[PDB]
């Protein structure tokens, strides 16, 4: 009944907007004003300790 | 669902793409079943007749839904959700200090 | 605009006081259709069966709440969203949804009611007459009626084996004149029976059931009524019979036992004795139609009857075929009968009804649209008869509104057609020579 | 848009084989209305007369081509251009165009057909049900039916002087239940008459006319059928009578001679003895209605009968008032009867019918909307009974579509009304105490 | 397009400067309806109670912001989505939403305002007059007005116990002539009062409240003014009384004490003495209506008064019945009064108002549609009076547009009805004899 | 769709029981407008005159059938076919068809009724509010009401020469609060007069006319009523006078005779003594408005009054200007008054009313839209006041719907405008310094 | 059918060859209005200021891309859904959305363009002349030039 149509739908949870301070300045985590985070997304940095 | 209604373009698309002539039926576990077994389950009570069928698929990425209107106190028309959308700017955001962060080009 | 938005059934009463159902179809633009189902038979080996409640507390087990629920909860979900003019698609969808050959799960009455309501709603939406919608632009022939005037068999206490006797006003110029002649013969027979001291009250189809001496006496008094009305038997008005010999047929002895209805001393006739008895009746009286003159399972007797009398007398298979395409195909292959009695609820769908009519017409057979014992105010069979240009109808006597409704609808159709309308009379018996 | 564009009459057949007429009304926007006329009486001192051809060579002098021509060539040219919602204006214009107290110039059948067709076309234009258009927004009361079940007098050969007997299912919760009770009692009575060997064929109203021993035999068989169906007489189902005492009333001797129907041994009663007989019948059986208990011209007898029995039994004037405002007002002045039988074709228009209903309601009388002997597939009297909230209907038995059509229309009206639908039963008899 | 999409309420002022509320309803297609609520009472054991703010700082506790908030926030969400022509369904839904027999939760004023607004929006949507929508096609009777001319009791400082005196121009040929007669008698009485040196300023209802000597002097001056205008008392114009006997009834002593309003040597009359006084007044003067001639709880006195004066004088129960269905049932059963004063805000719903009107009509009682002390520019009660064909209205004097609005609405209705319009006059008192 | 199709006038009663006329305008798309005319004067040297029948046997010679015939048989033929939005063209055509400068041939009432009906039908056709149609998009200022609270002069038997006294709640934040304050002050004054033993029954404009000891006593009672309500005189609520000084002005001796109304002991003041009397009344009390302080023909006294008191108080010319453009222009030329009382029926059309309002605005004068003595349920002057942003209205007291209807329409306009609605209050007196 | 569904601004040229902006308003039924803004002064003490790009690489710093973006991205989503005949409400909503006494945030030119376009589309929807819509029925005086 819950048929996957075409390539499916995008998973977007809701969570509070957060600004970050980086060398480039002020960065918004999401580009929308409806407070929609791409669920499951993360970033990483890997070093050679 | 009161703020919006079905768009006329999507209704016309569904009407003369005949998507309602090609319904798919499901049992209580949401599995595709033939119309005969769907009728047999609905008659027996093992299937809810309301939420157990689909109206095929309409092609072309048409907007399914358009804003609904109502009458203001002076007899003018107005979108239902335009004026009660929000009242406060939700305060926010929080500026987290993360100067120590190696960015990637 | 033409999209079906509401399909709703409710339980109503038929002409006998027994429950039936009616279906209302509403489309998006407001076009409305209402189909009322005649009462048929809930049990049948090779006929479509109607779904009855079986609850002895309500209506003696004859309630139709189950079929109404099947329409409202099962058929309505499938059919809402269809185009109202997609009669064949809706009918095939209902047939597939039922899934059984005899339509016993949904109920043939439910499917037929939805079919008729959809057809009427489509005709309303297109703003065309129902016969125009069903049969196209070339719908002009007004059917020749078989007016049931005398009842016997299982419908009477009289010693008459034959179930029905009918008058066929095939000599009239128009359908209006034919209806007038039938009404006048009906009233003349009423006066003759009152003078004779016999019972005058009417039965299920509006016909009389007096205490005659036999079949011959009934035919002679019908001829006397015709002559009293001022019409020539055999030229203006003819006689038809519905023997229903399956009621008084001994299957194990293979003999048509007339003693069931005509007392102990009645003659017991075998197959060939029935054949030449019917031939003697045809030679004695102006008989143009004989219906169910053989048992529904006497195929060899039916073939012998068609060989003997099929060239000059119309032989109708009511119970022989039961509006079944397979049985009609078999009868065409074996040259059994030359006419089929078409009952809409015996097959349960307008598409299949028109398929049977077309198959009968292609073989040189005549299709006779027929009424049921329990009818309604719905007069769709008149529109079916005009739409198919069948040229013959059998919708009862000139007494009850369950029968007069179809005659009034045919009068309206004739008035609408105007100068285009044709009443062919004897030329509508194209299954007969000359 | 609502301006009347076409008015067309044609001749159709009623529920007896006799001709009547139907009228179709078309407005500019395509709104359509059809009104069929029940057959009445062309002879009457102060009742509206219908126009018959009188040509003995056509339908035995009962053709209605004169009234059809009156609509097509006189009324149509006068009504076309009116707004379809001007029912009072159209009816007044037709009454003035006739210019005759009993509507003999144009025929009351023609005028009634145009009135019904215009009202139905106006309801079709406004997309409202007919009862909503006729009676307003506050139309909720489903009538209590008096289902005729046994015949006598001139409708039977049995020695029963009373014209007919009715069952009143005034203890039912809904109209659906009352209809089911009436149908089950009808079938139980049919089974009882089959066991006793009495006749089963129905009459004009759909009711049986068996060869009972007398009035008490018929009433006792009715009670037996009620109890066999599973209902309590006097609490669930009551009994009404239509004596039609004008048939067996000797005007010169001022006596009610039952010998006209009950044989040479019948009792010849005066007015006081007739009132005593009716009172003892009321005390013996659960009788809630007596119709035409006295003669149409015996005003002293009617006054005495109302003084004696008017507190506990309903006394209906059928031939007493003949749907006449003058006669009804005269009866209200002298306390004669407490109910009037409202026949829509006995007065001529819908405006005058509603005026009679409202006058009876204002006087504390009950208005009982009634059928005719020759009915049609038209079911407007059901909408009249619901629209006026009359609470009582007399639309025949449970055996013919001329009667079952009104019951099916009442079922449909109850279904659309839904939760606001009211079946009062015994509280519909507001002309009685407790 | 007929679906209710917007329900707004706001606080406005009545004819006395006290707050009330008005409601506006918009449907999907733009049909608009506005209902204005008359000022009633928030107290009463068995009457519908209005909702007030109770904030003594705002309007002395008489604000209606709570009811306006109830309409905007509670009723509007429940009612939006209904069909505007589903007046009975909307009214039943709002009654269920209140959940209280006297409508104390949402407020009777709020419920009545939404009822009137819905009815007017439905009439606007159907493009029909309001009386046609409310009462159907048979709405022709223009009510006979009992208009206040002279006041007393608690509305005046004169020694007159009776609250109101009215003129009833029941001999007028049309309603237009009746209105002219009433206005001319009003002006002639104004001239007579100016000549006598009495006061001319009008009260709440628009009538004079001069300092007379007693009841007899007031009625004598009214008759003198009627003759001065040029009309015969007792043939053209009649007198009517609103005693309001509850205000000067001592419950402890079971006596009618005229000393409360008529001075110190005023007569003190029991129930029988009160009946004798009223009968003497009726014999002396052309009094045709008496309203609240007994206490609201003096059922034995009411029954005796209806026994004595009920055949010739209309006896209206205002505080007696409080337009309550149960009290009207008890009064009809106990033969108390023969007329009921119908106030639409003492019930709170048009459906129940019409139910009470037809229930009173079925018993031979007359429903007199009445105004309140604090009225508005809304004139729906005139359309109610025409729609039910009640034939009696009591809408005030000829000196303020809270009454002239209803009089002008009746003039407009009579103009719209044309030749159909009827002014029964003296015939509208069908609760009397001859 | 906007073409005028029907213009129809009828005769209806006004607020005083005297006849007047109302016009209905229908366009071909169904747009509807209704204009109801207040009662003005049928005489006057330089004022538009209304048409009365003059037949003393009908309404005392005050009928309006002649002007109804003028609308139906003369005006309607010229106007039908015009565009409904061409208000200026229709009004100019009516003025030209009339011919006379005082609108005497057709009647000013007929012309005004057609003008208002056309304007309302054009507002209905465009689906815009009437004030938006009349004044455009920039229509937001709610007028500062001047409620007449005490009467005098020819309206009272008290020894007060001033015709009336007003409360002006110019300190309110909103119009809703201003109306609430006016209602509370009215009720407090009612309580004060009840405790003092003075009269309470209201007059023509809904205000009290008690038997005060003099003008100072009346102003003191009003100020104590303001203080009892809980408001500060001179900051929240102000006083106003309408002296109607032409009534007690003796043109023979060029003196203002207060002995006409205040008794023989009153002082007779010349023009300068009347000046000092008005000036001392202004210094003693918080009076912001004086209307008709001098005679209609005392131009030198009017100039002196504007020179001395015209800087701080508002001087309104009611009979001085009689809404005449010529007199208003002359008064602007020589600085006579600083305000004009606009009466729409005093000039004849809406075009000329708006012309006079704009001319008054251009010279710094204040235009006050005023009610007539005989008002109707029509509330067009509220829309006129809002449309022109006049900032002041004079529509009587808080006690009769002839007056409350205008306040209710102003409440509706304020609620429809919502946030954009403005209440200037003291800022509306833009003709005064600071 | 009178509800504003599209508000779109574009950059055009004025008399002097300097940039300005124009605004088009479309309602549901197809009523159209186009308002073009006169060139004013971007600097002022107690006068409404217009919005200029300030980029000397384009039009000498007189480009009106910032006001066009303000109309297309800010005002358009605020105004769509209003009745086109609600001129006062739309103007008050725009003034509140700017939040600056000199209207320097959105730009006075942008606000004026939307105001004129809304008035013209409302006149087109009501099928009346613009002066009739703005000033009511009593508009007759031709100005002295």
């Amino acid at each position: 009944k819950t048929k996957m149509v075409k390539k499916g739908v995008l998973k977007l949870t809701k969570a509070p907007l957060k600004i970050v301070k980086i060398p480039s300045g002020n960065h918004s985590l999401i580009k929308n004003h409806e407070s929609f985070y791409e669920m499951g997304k993360a970033n990483f940095m890997i070093k050679e300790i | 669902m009161k703020n919006f209604k079905i768009s006329s373009t999507y209704r016309a698309a569904r009407k003369q793409q005949k998507t309602a002539n090609r319904k798919s039926f499901y049992n209580d576990e949401g599995y595709m079943i033939s119309p005969s077994e769907w009728a047999d389950g609905v008659i027996k009570g093992l299937i809810n007749p309301k939420n157990s069928w689909s109206n095929d698929h309409v092609k072309g990425y048409l907007p399914r839904v358009s804003p609904r209107s109502h009458w203001t106190k002076n007899g003018y028309r107005e979108y239902l959700g335009i004026g009660k959308s929000r009242d406060i700017p939700e305060k926010e955001p929080e500026v987290i200090e993360m100067m120590d962060l190696e960015l990637v080009v | 605009m033409s999209i079906i938005t509401d399909v709703y059934a409710r339980e109503v009463l038929d002409s006998r006081g027994n429950p039936t159902l009616e279906v209302e179809v509403y489309t998006e633009s407001g076009a409305f259709g209402r189909g009322m189902v005649p009462s048929g038979a809930s049990t049948g080996e090779h006929e479509a069966v109607e779904l009855r409640d079986g609850d002895k507390a309500r209506y003696g087990g004859l309630g139709t709440q189950k079929a109404v629920d099947n329409v409202n909860n099962v058929i309505a979900e499938h059919i809402i969203g269809f185009d109202v003019r997609d009669q064949q698609g809706i009918d095939r969808a209902m047939i597939a949804l039922d899934g059984t050959p005899n339509k016993g799960k949904l109920g043939a009455n439910a499917i037929l009611g939805v079919s008729i309501a959809v057809a009427r709603a489509a005709a309303d939406y297109l703003e065309v007459p129902l016969y125009s919608y069903l049969g196209g632009f070339n719908t002009k022939v007004l059917p020749t009626p078989m007016m049931n005037i005398i009842n016997g068999g299982s419908h009477s206490d009289a010693p008459i084996a034959f179930q029905e006797f009918m008058i066929v006003p095939a000599g009239a110029p128009t359908f209006k004149e034919a209806l007038r002649w039938g009404a006048e013969i009906f009233h003349a027979l009423k006066k003759i029976l009152k003078e004779r001291g016999l019972e005058t009250a009417v039965g299920d189809e509006g016909g009389f059931a007096p205490r005659f001496n036999g079949t011959e006496d009934g035919v002679e008094t019908i001829i006397k009524a015709i002559e009293a009305a001022g019409y020539v038997p055999g030229k203006d008005v003819f006689i038809g019979l519905d023997c229903a010999s399956s009621e008084f047929y001994d299957a194990e002895h293979k003999v048509y036992g007339y003693t069931k209805f005509e007392g102990e001393g009645a003659a017991v006739r075998t197959a060939a004795e029935q054949i030449d008895y019917l031939e003697e009746l045809v030679n004695k009286y102006p008989i143009i139609t004989i219906e169910d003159g053989m048992d529904e399972n006497d195929w060899d007797g039916w073939k012998a009857l068609t060989e003997r009398l099929g060239g000059k007398v119309q032989l109708v298979g009511d119970d022989f075929f039961v509006t079944n395409t397979a049985y009609l195909e078999k009868g065409i292959a074996e040259h059994a009968a030359n006419s089929i009695l078409i009952k809409v609820n015996q097959i349960g769908t307008l598409t299949e009804t028109f398929d049977a009519i077309e198959m009968a017409k292609e073989a040189g057979y005549t299709a006779v649209v027929s009424h049921r014992s329990g009818e309604t105010e719905d007069s769709t069979i008149a529109d079916i008869a005009v739409a198919t240009n069948a040229g013959q109808i059998k919708t009862g006597s000139l007494s009850r509104t369950d029968r007069i409704a179809k005659y009034n609808q045919l009068l309206r159709i004739e008035d609408q057609l105007g100068e285009v309308a044709e009443y062919r009379g004897l030329k509508s018996f194209y299954n007969l020579k000359k």
